[PDB]
């Protein structure tokens, strides 16, 4: 059976807050199609040639 | 049963109805206990009143308004949530 | 939308029958426990931060930005006054330093 992910629990409280003290720079890619191949068909020859 | 035969079948979905509920519950818990920080990295806890005050500050209203009308806002939210059940339970789906 | 995290900038690249993006993002790390309060009462008045949060180093109190740990002394230029000290739930007694009267008293 597939696993959804790792279990976690946030330490919520009446008066508690967390502030980061350091940062990381991340670079990610992303691929998107734009165009495909252009084609043309000769119907008269394809239906019956010669 | 369910028409069947003649080579017409129905394939069950990959994700059952329990995994989706687990995902939605996790999302709700994260939104409640972290705000919007869990969508960009590690989840950071913060009191709910402060998160709502910052959300008010994000739309051009100073944060003291919530700290003065917290009870009224909570009552309005509770009543609005309560009305949704009656709205959905009606036959006019 | 433009990458995962806080977007900074992007650079395009060409691919056959397509296009490739490179997203630069800002990701926080290394959080720490802290104690927070919604408001601070000094002289029967409620003080709220301008663009920060209230943090406590166990004993003292500071104000810092929400995305980076940078403590500062709570002054009258960091907070604004509105109301009294009997309507906000969770208010904490403290002192606010005035950066004008004590030194520039001449
Ligand atoms: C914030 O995080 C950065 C990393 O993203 C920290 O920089 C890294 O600091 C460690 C030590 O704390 C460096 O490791 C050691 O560096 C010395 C000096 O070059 C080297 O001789 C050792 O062999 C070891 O590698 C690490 O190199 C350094 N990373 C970079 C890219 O410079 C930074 O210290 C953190 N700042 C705070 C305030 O936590
Ligand atoms: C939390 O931060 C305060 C602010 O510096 C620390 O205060 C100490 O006491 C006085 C305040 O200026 C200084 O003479 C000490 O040098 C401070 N200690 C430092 C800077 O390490 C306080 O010690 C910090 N920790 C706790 C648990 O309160
Ligand atoms: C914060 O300061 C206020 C005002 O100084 C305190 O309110 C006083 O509380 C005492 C009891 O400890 C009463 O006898 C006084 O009548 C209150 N008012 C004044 C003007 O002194 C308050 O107790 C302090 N602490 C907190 C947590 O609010
Ligand atoms: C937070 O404070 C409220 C009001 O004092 C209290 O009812 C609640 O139990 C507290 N939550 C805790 C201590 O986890
Ligand atoms: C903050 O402290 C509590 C109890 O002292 C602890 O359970 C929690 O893990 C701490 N936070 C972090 C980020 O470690």
């Amino acid at each position: 059976t597939m696993s959804l992910g790792a279990e976690n629990s946030v330490a919520y409280s009446n008066n508690s807050i967390a502030i980061p003290t350091n940062f990381t720079i991340s670079v990610t890619t992303e691929i998107l199609p734009v165009s495909m191949t252009k084609t043309s068909v000769d119907c008269t020859m394809y239906i019956c040639g010669d | 049963c369910a028409q069947k035969f003649k080579g017409l079948t129905v394939l069950p979905p990959l994700l059952t109805d329990e995994m989706i509920a687990q995902y939605t519950s996790a999302l709700l818990a994260g939104t409640i206990t972290s705000g919007w920080t869990f969508g960009a990295g590690a989840a950071l806890q913060i009191p709910f009143a402060m998160q709502m005050a910052y959300r008010f500050n994000g739309i051009g209203v100073t944060q003291n308004v919530l700290y003065e009308n917290q009870k009224l806002i909570a009552n309005q939210f509770n009543s609005a949530i309560g009305k949704i059940q009656d709205s959905l339970s009606s036959t006019a789906s | 939308f433009c990458g995962k995290g806080y977007h900074l900038m992007s650079f395009p690249q060409s691919a056959p029958h397509g296009v490739v993006f490179l997203h630069v993002t800002y990701v926080p790390a290394q959080e720490k426990n802290f104690t927070t309060a919604p408001a601070i009462c000094h002289d029967g008045k409620a003080h709220f931060p301008r663009e920060g949060v209230f943090v406590s180093n166990g004993t003292h109190w500071f104000v810092t930005q929400r995305n980076f740990y940078e403590p500062q002394i709570i002054t009258t230029d960091n907070t604004f006054v509105s109301g009294n000290c009997d309507v906000v739930i969770g208010i904490v007694n403290n002192t606010v330093y005035d950066p004008l009267q004590p030194e520039l008293d001449s």
